[PDB]
């Protein structure tokens, strides 16, 4: 399905969907918040809001175009959406506003206003979005003193000292042909997109991105942000996981699907075939939880997140969930593996067939920027169907059984026990 | 004494009491621990210890 060409230093990747009603083109760079430093943290967040500023969007609206941008730890993207008969109109807008003529966007009275608004978005996030700011501190403590520990939005102190010359420095080092992929998804054709870049002579700078010194290194630790005025307790807990291109990439995702997610107020979520629900529903230990498997270029995280109002029984919630992780290493049934196989395929099928061309562009560019190509959905289903119980036991034995953990929490967390008490629950003396 | 001086009646009854009082001591230790569990123990700083506790 997907086609990738290297006509020049830039790479062109596409995904033709003839039964769609929109098209999207854009550029994805192989740099994110992991390519900054504590003192300029949030520069890549400021660049996203410059692309989506009022003056830039007014020009695109008059032509019937919509702008989208996303910042991650390993990549950032700038997308333009349009009707199927106006693909060359979007390529021209991307060229004249981003690839070249970037000084008018970076003008004064536009940098100042955009900077003032981003400072407000960051302050609100740090005071209202408790479940998401806890997951950001989990990265901060698991990979402390490392590129992989910097928040994707920046901090109030990095942004407050950012100045006029700081944004131009970053784009020189990172917005280059060797660091970029041009992506077209929706009702577009590979031949029609390549024939348009070769005519307009589109090209970025011809440098090379700097090479970092350190690498990602997991360290067992914890950070606690207690706040007795909040009504709940939010907690995140994880061990070291798998990076992308790991052989055990789908085993770790299947292992997270065995315990899944839960919502106390949804009647159908209380009937799921998860044995953990039998210990936590009698006394209402939590309101919701979800298990994840995050994968980056160098490392990853594997764990779960919870929000609860039962502040006097937090230890029971942590004790019971970790004792269920113990069964992956020693005793996990065939039915649990077969059920998780069917729910992982459904979950992946929804993510890669959402029908939104903007979502597909982000997933396509990020995959090509690392692996060089993109694995087919049918090929992924074959690998998922081949996992056995012996593969789960081997994986969990080396990653989960008696291993260090990282913990982050906020709210009413007086009932969360010490590190060593929680750490000692990662195995058991009975086996 | 059980008699007119320290003699056989005294020594035999002192051993019976030396067997018994230790079991009374074990009963008052439980009452000792019960009164400690109300407010907990103190600390060398002499101030409240409710802000930082470990199991
Ligand atoms: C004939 C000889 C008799 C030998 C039989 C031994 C039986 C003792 C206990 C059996 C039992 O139920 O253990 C469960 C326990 C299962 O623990 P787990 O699977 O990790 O999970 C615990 C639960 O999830 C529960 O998790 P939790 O976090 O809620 O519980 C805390 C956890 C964490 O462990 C602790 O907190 C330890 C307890 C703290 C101190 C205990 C004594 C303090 C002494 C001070 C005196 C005042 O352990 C517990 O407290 C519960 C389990 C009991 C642990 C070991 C008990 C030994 C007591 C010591 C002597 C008293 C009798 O099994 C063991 O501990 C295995 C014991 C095998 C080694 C014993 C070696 C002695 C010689 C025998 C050789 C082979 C047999």
């Amino acid at each position: 399905a997907e086609v990738t060409q290297l006509s020049n230093g830039i790479v062109v990747a596409t995904e033709h969907n003839p039964s769609a009603h929109t098209a999207s083109v854009g550029v994805v760079f192989g740099s994110g918040a992991a390519n900054e430093n504590p003192y300029n943290n949030g520069v890549s967040n400021l660049w996203k809001n410059i692309f989506l500023s009022k003056e830039n969007s007014a020009v695109a609206a008059k032509e019937g175009l919509a702008l989208s941008s996303n910042i991650s730890r390993d990549f950032q993207s700038y997308i333009v959406s349009s009707l199927p008969g106006s693909t060359d109109k979007s390529l021209d807008f991307l060229n004249q506003s981003f690839i070249q003529q970037k000084a008018n966007l970076l003008s004064s009275s536009n940098f100042e206003a955009t900077k003032k608004s981003v400072l407000k978005q960051v302050q609100d996030f740090e005071e209202n979005d408790h479940p998401n700011r806890v997951l950001e501190h989990l990265h901060s403590t698991a990979f402390q003193n490392t590129p992989l520990s910097l928040p994707t939005r920046g901090t109030l102190e990095s942004l407050e000292n950012l100045v006029v010359a700081d944004l131009e420095s970053f784009a020189n080092n990172h917005f280059l042909n060797s660091n970029a992929v041009v992506v077209g998804t929706g009702n577009i054709k590979h031949e029609d997109l390549v024939n348009s870049i070769e005519s307009k002579n589109l090209s970025l700078q011809t440098g090379t991105k700097p090479v970092l010194k350190k690498k990602a290194a997991f360290l067992g630790s914890e950070v606690r942000l207690r706040d007795d005025t909040l009504p709940k307790a939010w907690i995140s807990l994880a061990v070291e996981g798998e990076p992308v291109n790991s052989p055990n990439y789908f085993v770790a995702k299947l292992a997270a699907q065995i315990f899944g997610s839960y919502n106390a107020f949804e009647p159908a979520s209380r009937l799921q075939g998860i044995k953990l629900l039998d210990n936590i529903q009698e006394y209402q230990l939590c309101d919701n939880f979800n298990h994840f498997s995050l994968s980056y270029k160098d490392s990853g995280l594997w764990g779960f997140s919870t929000a609860t109002r039962n502040v006097t029984m937090i230890d029971d919630l942590i004790h019971f969930t970790l004792k269920q992780w113990n069964r992956l290493t020693i005793s996990v049934t065939d039915t649990e593996v077969e059920r998780a196989k069917s729910l992982l395929k459904l979950q992946l099928g929804q993510l890669y067939e959402s029908g939104n061309p903007v979502n597909d562009a982000n997933l396509l560019g990020a995959e090509v920027l690392i692996k060089g190509s993109k694995l087919s959905l049918g090929e992924a289903f074959k690998k998922i169907d081949a996992i056995t119980v012996k593969d789960v036991k081997a994986w969990a034995g080396k990653r989960l059984w008696d291993q260090d953990i990282a913990i982050a929490g906020t709210g009413q967390i007086e009932g969360l026990l010490d590190y060593m008490r929680i750490r000692s629950d990662m195995s058991m003396m009975r086996w | 004494w059980g008699g007119f001086s320290v003699s056989n009646p005294t020594i035999q009854r002192f051993f019976a009491l030396h067997y018994l009082v230790p079991f009374i001591i074990a009963a008052m230790v439980i009452m000792h621990l019960m009164a400690l569990h109300i407010h907990g123990s103190s600390n060398p700083l002499g101030i409240t210890g409710n802000l930082d506790r470990i199991p």
